[PDB]
């Protein structure tokens, strides 16, 4: 289909104009050792392979704002609508995308860090989707290839790309930035036993031999 | 005109869903909520 | 009154959905889209159907001989404990359904209510609207075989 | 309320408020000739 | 809540100090305003 539903594996892509050339980046993070988010470049994929293992997120829930408030006060597949609050789960680590209260941006004093957190508790992990222009409106279904605006529920801050002397970072700021949501795997298909992209496999030669290298130590 | 009627119906449905989610966690509904609910249901009946 | 207005609005919506299926062919597009819509909201459809099914079983389970033995006087006023024991004895309701039925019944300090008014209040709208729901489901079933 | 107070705390740190409160004022003095030297209150940092 | 939401959606209402990514700060703004008040060339128009 042409609409985003829940339990769908997507990537979040943005465009930065650096040195009069547009460069595309994807939102990525690691699980262990470093919970902060970074941007993985994907424009020069022909020369350097992108690492899209850490760029995948799963759309868990797509609740309404009033429904989110009721769920937080109390405590299958549905199409994402503009004005709804979604929950993003990191596909590799199993953590959730969270607007962190800590900050490290020297340029922007009002910006916050964005990272991964183990549990989805409170408003810090929910993000509201808003249209980028007048062509869309709230209550309309989110289409594949649209430019979205993600606003933190807890801090009321846009997910924003910061450019500083060629350095590219991502933070929760008061300036907006458009994001493209490219689906990598639709959640409707649940067939197993067939080779999908991004799978980790062993290539057995016959029944006992397999493809290996002598040592991990470089 | 048919699509315009559908558009107003969709806006009214979103408003009624918001009102229900306001009243979802409460045991009773007061007189103002019942009055506004009755008005909204009358308008929805006319649109249907 | 609010429940009556909500049920009238539900009947109006089902009448509109039946008017959409007017002159629909076998394996037509509007039938496919209506089946997709009803599948997409199948939990709420099941809730509405369970509501109708409970309040349609309530009429036949309050006219049987066992319930007549539960109220030998025939005045039409029974207590909540006798109604609970009667609906447990018919072996048709589950515990959640009988708890919901006891919650929907308004008692007093004597813990007694007129079950005739209760059944007449909750059964006639069910019989009026569930027929249109059944007509819609039969139409979709026969035109999407 | 917690969200609004968190936004207001993120806007203004305590160090800025304490620094502004700690700013010294210019106040009228008595001259050696016995005159009063009042600074201009419409052009200076004020207690208000 | 409405006013705070409207103010943070348009941060240029906060002035050059609290704009972010270039804003010096509230205390720095107040000290700069004191320096402006000390200099007659900046505080007032040129004579004539």
């Amino acid at each position: 289909i042409q609409f985003l539903r829940t339990e769908d594996e997507v990537v979040l892509q943005c465009i930065a104009n650096i040195h009069k050339e547009q460069r595309k980046f994807c939102l990525a993070a690691e699980g262990l050792g470093n919970r902060l988010c970074f941007l993985e470049p994907t424009s020069e994929a022909k020369y350097v392979p992108p690492d899209l293992c850490v760029c995948n997120f799963v759309l868990e829930q797509s609740l309404s704002v009033r429904a989110l408030q009721e769920m937080l006060a109390n405590t299958g597949h549905r199409t994402l609508l503009y004005g709804h609050a979604i929950l993003l789960r990191h596909s590799f680590s199993g953590m959730y995308l969270t607007c962190l209260t800590t900050s490290r941006s020297q340029t922007d004093k009002l910006a916050f860090d964005v990272g991964l957190r183990e549990n989805a508790t409170g408003e810090a992990c929910w993000w509201t989707i808003h249209p980028a222009s007048k062509q869309r409106s709230e209550g309309e279904k989110v289409r594949i290839g649209d430019d979205l605006i993600l606003v933190s529920v807890s801090s009321e801050r846009y997910l924003h790309l910061s450019v500083s002397n060629g350095n590219v970072q991502v933070d929760a700021s008061f300036m907006q930035t458009l994001w493209n949501v490219h689906p990598t795997c639709s959640g409707s298909s649940i067939e197993e036993g067939y080779l999908l992209g991004g799978h980790v496999v062993r290539l057995f030669h016959g029944h006992d031999e397999c493809l290996t290298i002598p040592s991990t130590d470089q | 005109v048919i699509i315009s009627t559908v558009d107003y119906l969709l806006r009214l449905q979103e408003s009624i869903s918001d009102f229900y989610w306001y009243y979802s966690g409460k045991d009773i509904i007061d007189e103002s909520g019942q009055h506004n609910f009755s008005k909204a249901l009358a308008v929805t009946k006319q649109i249907f | 009154e609010l429940l009556k207005e909500l049920l009238d609005l539900l009947q109006d919506m089902v009448v509109m959905l039946l008017s959409l299926l007017e002159g629909n062919v076998v394996n037509g597009t509007i039938g496919k889209q209506m089946v997709d819509t009803l599948v997409e909201s199948s939990t709420n459809v099941e809730m509405i159907l369970k509501f109708f099914d409970m309040f349609l079983k309530l009429k036949d389970l309050t006219s049987s001989d066992t319930f007549k033995e539960y109220d030998p006087d025939g005045k039409g006023i029974i207590s909540k404990k006798e109604f609970q024991k009667a609906m447990e004895g018919q072996k048709q309701y589950t515990q959640s359904e009988i708890d919901f039925l006891l919650s929907c019944a308004e008692a007093d300090e004597n813990d007694m209510f007129n079950y005739v008014d209760f059944v007449d209040r909750f059964h006639e709208p069910a019989k009026d609207i569930g027929f249109n729901v059944a007509v819609l489901l039969t139409n979709l079933s026969e035109h999407m075989p | 309320a917690i969200r609004i107070r968190s936004i207001l705390r993120s806007l203004v740190p305590t160090e800025d408020l304490v620094g502004i409160i700690s700013i010294p004022l210019k106040l009228p003095s008595l001259n050696k000739d016995g005159s009063i030297s009042e600074p201009d209150m419409a052009a200076n940092f004020c207690p208000d | 809540s409405v006013v705070v939401k409207l103010l943070i959606r348009r941060p240029e209402c906060f002035g050059p100090a609290l704009r972010g990514e270039g804003g010096n700060g509230l205390l720095a703004a107040m000290q700069g305003a004191i320096k402006i008040s000390e200099n007659p060339a900046l505080d007032l128009p040129s004579q004539g």
